[PDB]
């Protein structure tokens, strides 16, 4: 159906230790395909999945030399962050970006983004339109400043309905196999008694692909929401993902409790019970 | 800056013991992203782990799974220990199978 | 594929 690519900067100094390092890994979807180190050998664009090595060696040369040049961009905005911020060169500073596009089943941009955070917290945005920016500070105001008088974001626009989408409608033909398959959760409830008056049900989701899964619980047809213990998401090590969701309920009343399973590669959302 | 690291012990497949596996530590929702995991396997540091290429979640927080192939016992216990600016020791957590 | 935008800084 819909797919995303996105690419993601840190920028993290580290005074005392040397430069600031630059990271930047690539997904589309939950797959990651590209990864870029500063503090690497050898720093150089590298694939990450197997249907990103048919790209010939102009896109490794541009890819790397992109990020070596972001390498040196983003040491220089960390600079002047420390002084939009009036903070010292003691102290360690983060810099992140997120930015890609989403197409709908007919390789159409649904949407696209360029975001930044500095030190955990939003700093500037591409609004939806990809024409003005959400500044979220008044040290982010002066980027944007600088950003409206650049054009940048006309720059921006022509990448994301262009480039960005062209790409991933390439790397989703090229990784069809696996980019274009969902694995539905192979599922099942576990019983754990927790005393003689009480007892955890937790209803299990393992191996899906992509991540995005709606796990439910409801006592007499009811979402327990509010009464429903939820783990993260979390990844496998084989491209899958696994999740859990438990409630604690009176024993003797199990069979009133029904976990309710939503994910893209099921043609229906599942039901399922503790069986004894 | 700052949040401390959720963290998550678990196994790729579900535990048989005698069959081997990979043991996972999820560290999440965490910045900034300087952070030290280690396997334990009965209180001892597994040598040799992986762990995945730094990324970060839609509000920012990072994320990073660290892993290396065991064999489960009956007798044998595993733990991730996390270190993060966030917490003044490192913090313990116990490999439960049914979690 | 990623973008370069030339010149763009905080």
């Amino acid at each position: 159906g819909s797919h995303s690519m996105r690419y993601f900067y840190t920028a993290m100094s580290r005074p005392g230790r040397g430069e600031p390092r630059f990271i930047t890994v690539g997904y589309v979807d939950d797959t990651l395909f590209v990864r870029f180190d500063s503090d690497a050998t050898s720093p150089r664009k590298e694939p990450r999945a197997p249907w990103i090595e048919q790209e010939g060696p102009e896109y490794w040369d541009r890819e790397t030399q992109i990020s070596k040049t972001n390498t040196q961009t983003y040491r220089e905005n960390l600079r002047t962050a420390l002084r939009y911020y009036n903070q010292s060169e003691a102290g360690s500073h983060i810099i992140q970006r997120m930015y890609g596009c989403d197409v709908g089943p007919d390789g159409r941009l649904l949407r696209g983004y360029d975001q930044d955070a500095y030190d955990g917290k939003d700093y500037i945005a591409l609004n939806e339109d990809l024409s003005s920016w959400t500044a979220a500070d008044t040290a982010a105001q002066i980027t944007q400043r600088k950003w409206e008088a650049a054009r940048v974001a006309e720059q921006l626009r022509a990448y994301l309905e262009g480039l960005c989408v062209e790409s991933l409608r390439r790397y989703l033909e090229n990784g069809k196999e696996t980019l274009q398959r969902a694995d539905p959760p192979k599922t099942h409830v576990t019983h754990h008694p927790i005393s003689d008056h009480e007892v955890t049900l937790r209803c299990w989701a393992l191996g899906f692909y992509p991540a995005e899964i709606t796990l439910t619980w409801q006592r007499d047809g009811e979402d327990q929401t509010q009464d429903t213990e939820l783990v993260e998401t979390r990844p496998a090590g084989d491209r899958t993902f696994q999740k859990w969701a438990a409630v604690v309920v009176p024993s003797g009343e199990e069979q009133r409790y029904t976990c309710h399973v939503q994910h893209e590669g099921l043609p229906k959302p599942l039901t399922l019970r503790w069986e004894p | 800056i700052q949040r401390t690291p959720k963290i998550q012990v678990y196994s790729r497949h579900p535990a048989e013991n005698g069959k081997s596996n990979f043991l996972n530590c999820y560290v999440s929702g965490f910045h900034p992203s300087d952070i030290e995991v280690d396997l334990l396997k009965n209180g001892e540091r597994i040598e040799k782990v992986e762990h995945s290429d730094l990324s970060f979640s839609k509000d920012w927080s990072f994320y990073l799974l660290y892993y290396t192939e065991f064999t489960p016992t009956e007798k044998d216990e595993y733990a991730c220990r996390v270190n993060h600016v966030t917490l003044s020791q490192p913090k313990i957590v116990k490999w439960d199978r049914d979690m | 594929e990623e973008n370069l935008l030339d010149f763009v800084r905080f």
